[PDB]
């Protein structure tokens, strides 16, 4: 059973945030909503479609209509910044959490990411290894998608990416690695790291013949 | 008051079975279920299964059937999950949670309740203790440079720059666990381009579990 | 084979 949520939602302080959750069984099965902050267990914020737990502020509300459950946070506050998950089941008792939504309560203007792509160092090549390092920095909000290409071909194998971490300047940074063998590195014309942030894609490319 | 206390973190080799305990105190309502939910780094919550602790009826998610057992030991007030044939992708934080409804004698109605354990990190890796390799990330307004801290186990590693004298513009990333079962991280610093080649930049890497200390000088490239 | 809690928590 699959429950679909938008990956990220932005809301100005004091404005209303809406987070949707799409599931085929919601007309028959209750939706629950959970809030999760970094390093903490999730916390219930809505149970049984629209019921507010005793300790949850009155600005939290929710509803369910058709195949869509909606969590509404009126007058959003900085403390409401978190990941939000819906939760329900289907008519065959398959429980599921939704794909999750990162709610950013905007604290500054949008900042476009700066992308730096490092080729494998000669030291690592000497150790019979090769790692491309894609550094992504100074972006806000802290939601990005990273894709790797070799010779204009999408590369899924050997990729690891960190979740955006807050910089000291209050923007976000992230890192992505493409791990290859020295033979793989030399046997392709180019490699690209593609960073998408707020609907705009930034790309950096390196070539083994360059250095 | 009710309490949920999980067992501590554990490293498990691939192919073995992980057992996680959850002491559930104070749950006397007949309609109480103890569920298990896992979450890999940066990934969504994943419902694994639950047990009705009044009649021991279990419900396992389809993806875990044949590998997962959830048990309730009434005499010890202990819930367990056992996940067998562990793979690298099973590395995650595993949560227990108590859900259900109470007969609220105060108001005369019912109250849904929802409580969570602190979580248990299960790390699936065949690796032994291994110090990292430190490789320079050389630069060619401002310039970014750093050090790649590759293939170590277990966590953590600390990184400083120029023995702590350089702090501005520094960012050390969280580690990633690779398919090899080893961790890797990076630390970067943004510096003025005019300083490259004159100011020396050295990253100081400490991995206590392997008693490893590495100072790596990061030099600019001419190419 | 099926717990009542399934209906108690989800049946609308």
């Amino acid at each position: 059973y699959e429950l679909t949520q938008p990956p990220s939602v932005s809301v100005s302080p004091g404005q209303t945030a809406r987070i949707t959750c799409s599931g085929d069984a919601l007309p028959k099965k209750y939706a629950y909503w959970y809030q999760q902050k970094s390093g903490q267990a999730p916390v219930l914020v809505i149970h049984e479609d629209d019921k507010r737990p005793s300790g949850i502020p009155g600005r939290f509300s929710a509803s369910s209509s058709g195949t869509t459950a909606t969590l509404t946070i009126s007058g959003a506050q900085v403390e409401d910044e978190a990941d939000y998950y819906c939760y329900s089941t289907d008519t065959n008792d398959n429980h599921a959490f939704g794909s999750g939504t990162k709610l950013t309560v905007l604290s500054q203007p949008k900042a476009n990411p700066t992308v730096t792509l490092f080729p494998p160092s000669s030291e690592e090549l000497q150790a019979n290894k090769a790692t491309l390092v894609c550094l992504i920095s100074d972006f806000y909000p802290g939601a990005v998608t990273v894709a790797w290409k070799a010779d204009s071909s999408p590369v899924k194998a050997g990729v690891e990416t960190t979740t955006p971490s807050k910089q000291s300047n209050n923007k976000y940074a992230a890192s992505s690695y493409l791990s290859l063998t020295p033979e793989q590195w030399k046997s392709h014309r180019s490699y690209s790291c593609q960073v998408t942030h707020e609907g705009s894609t930034v790309e950096k490319t390196v070539a083994p013949t360059e250095c | 008051e009710v309490q949920l206390v999980q067992s501590g973190p554990e490293v498990k080799k691939p192919g073995t079975s992980a057992r996680v305990s959850c002491k559930a105190s104070g749950f006397t309502s007949k309609n109480t279920a103890l569920q298990w939910v896992r979450q890999a780094r940066g990934q969504p919550l994943e419902w694994m299964g639950w047990i009705d602790i009044s009649n021991y009826i279990t419900n396992y998610a389809q993806k875990f059937r044949g590998r997962l057992t959830i048990t309730w030991d009434l005499s010890a007030s202990m819930a367990y999950m056992e996940l067998s044939s562990l793979r690298s992708e099973d590395t995650a934080v595993y949560y227990c949670a108590a859900v259900g409804k109470d007969d609220d004698v105060l108001t005369g109605g019912n109250k849904y309740f929802d409580h969570w354990g602190q979580g248990t990190l299960v790390t699936v890796s065949s690796a032994s203790t291994k110090g990292p390799s430190v490789f320079p990330l050389a630069p060619s307004g401002t310039a970014a440079l750093g050090c790649l801290v590759k293939d170590y186990f277990p966590e953590p590693v600390t990184v400083s720059w120029n023995s702590g004298a350089l702090t501005s513009g520094v960012h050390t990333f969280p580690a990633v666990l690779q398919s090899s079962g080893l961790y890797s991280l990076s630390s970067v610093v943004t510096v003025p381009s005019s300083s490259l080649g004159t100011q020396t930049y050295i990253c100081n890497v400490n991995h206590k579990p392997s008693n490893t200390k590495v100072d790596k000088r990061v030099e600019p490239k001419s190419c | 084979k099926r717990s009542f809690i399934e209906d108690l928590l989800f049946n609308k």
